[PDB]
């Protein structure tokens, strides 16, 4: 919203080009919670139950 | 580097540190001879680590 193309969505993912961690182990688990954002989605399904 | 002399020192090389380098670098794949200097730089430049 307040670009050129506005009103436009698109996905977003976790950053793959020249992405210079060689997927440190610190790292890679909170690029990969993040993205497959569980603990959001645990707090639904906790929720529901 | 091609038709240096930083290639006749690996070349001239005898000391067994030194010749397991240049057995490394003549099998190499691809071929890692830059036209110039600074064409080598951009490799680097691009290699990702």
């Amino acid at each position: 919203l307040e670009g050129n193309f506005k009103g436009l969505c698109k996905q977003i993912d976790h950053f793959p080009e020249d992405a210079d961690y060689e997927a440190d182990t610190a790292e890679y688990f909170l690029r990969a919670v993040r993205a497959s954002s569980i603990f959001p989605i645990l707090s639904v399904i906790l929720l529901f139950m | 580097l091609d038709s240096g002399s930083t290639k006749e020192f690996f070349r001239r090389s005898k000391i067994a540190v030194f010749d397991k380098m240049w057995t490394y670098m003549r099998s190499a794949e691809p071929s890692v001879f830059v036209r110039t200097t600074a064409e080598g730089v951009a490799r680097v430049r691009k290699s990702k680590g």
